């Protein structure tokens, strides 16, 4: 609907290899009035 | 025969304070109650 | 702590203000009740 929204979590964890057990909700970070279509997205990694 | 009535109202006790679901016939008019109410609150925040 | 005609932001009714206990998070700017309706305000003024 022209926004688009990002909800976001921070936590501290001590594991190798894999998305972690338990529970916690994503806080609203910020919405932005961005209006634009979207189909796919990309990520930047640090070199 | 005293002793048979002692040890039976002694049940008595064990059995209302053991399980929960002795006293189901009552607690089943409270809950009848209460969904009717929260039904009829929940009616409000319907549009028509 | 008296009975007013409230309208914040045209949201609107009547009632008593009092200060909440309830920890809104920053982006939280009404409160709902069980029964689906509005019962705590953020003041749109100051962030109480
Ligand atoms: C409302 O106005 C007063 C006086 O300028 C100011 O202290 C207060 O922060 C204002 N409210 C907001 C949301 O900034």
């Amino acid at each position: 609907d022209g926004y688009f929204k990002i909800y976001s979590k921070h936590t501290p964890i001590n594991l190798v290899r894999d998305l972690p057990q338990g529970f916690s909700a994503l806080e609203p970070l910020v919405d932005l009035p961005i209006g634009i279509n979207i189909t796919r997205f990309q990520t930047l990694l640090a070199l | 025969i005293a002793n048979q009535f002692n040890s039976a109202i002694g049940k008595i006790q064990d059995s209302l304070s053991s399980t929960a679901s002795a006293l189901g016939k009552l607690q089943d008019v409270v809950n009848q109650n209460a969904q009717a109410l929260n039904t009829l609150v929940k009616q409000l925040s319907s549009n028509f | 702590n008296k009975c007013v005609n409230f309208n914040f932001n045209g949201l609107t009714g009547t009632g008593v203000l009092t200060e909440s206990n309830k920890k809104f998070l920053p982006f939280q700017q009404f409160g709902r009740d069980i029964d689906d309706t509005t019962d705590a305000v953020r003041d749109p003024q100051t962030l109480e």
